[PDB]
């Protein structure tokens, strides 16, 4: 049995390529004229990411990337 | 204190490299430094981003942290330990670090003699 070639299928399943965000770290904090710090999103209650990591505001939900926490 | 002020960051960043207490890059610096678990922070002066100054200056202002400023991201990249070296010891490759956050110091009379003096005179 010489091994058959047969490569045909739904032509390509492409693999997710990383979305490269340029200086996105800066978007989190809002600096006023005095030099004050305004946090535009919510802090996460979980232990590992506590006080060092923030959450995401999607329209209907809040999502932290470490422990995968979700709220409405 | 026999040392010069500008040359003596080498011992702070060396012992902080040996004790695994350095956080480099802006987000792993800012965040973990805002965790009030990290003592002091080292920043680059020359930068192409105006807000990159606002972030760290505001953060170091409110969170009771001290600010050092260096010339280029390149020299700081030689301090951080990201410089890759040649066969004979030429510091050939340089990945520059503007953000450095110190968590765990080593115990040194030298780097602490210059940093504690510079920051006793700055206050
Ligand atoms: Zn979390």
């Amino acid at each position: 049995k010489k091994r058959k070639k047969k490569s045909c299928t739904t032509p390509k399943k492409n693999k997710h390529k990383r979305k490269k965000v340029k200086l996105a770290v800066l978007k989190y904090y809002k600096v006023d004229e005095n030099g004050k710090i305004s946090r535009l999103r919510r802090e996460c209650p979980s232990d590992e990411c506590g006080a060092g990591v923030f959450m995401a505001s999607h329209f209907d939900r809040h999502y932290c990337g470490k422990c995968c926490l979700t709220y409405c | 204190g026999v040392m010069d002020v500008n040359t003596a960051l080498q011992e702070v960043l060396k012992t902080a490299l040996i004790h695994d207490g350095l956080a480099r890059g802006i987000r792993e610096a800012a965040k973990a430094l805002d965790k009030r678990q990290a003592h002091l922070c080292v920043l680059a002066s020359n930068c192409d981003e105006p807000m990159y100054v606002k972030l760290v200056e505001a953060l170091c202002a409110e969170h009771q942290i001290n600010l050092i400023k260096v010339d280029d991201n390149k020299k700081l990249g030689e301090w951080v330990g990201l410089c890759k070296i040649d066969r004979e010891g030429k510091p050939r490759k340089v990945v520059g670090c503007s953000c450095v956050v110190v968590k765990d110091y080593g115990k040194e009379s030298q780097a602490k003699d210059v940093i504690e003096e510079y920051f006793k005179c700055k206050k």
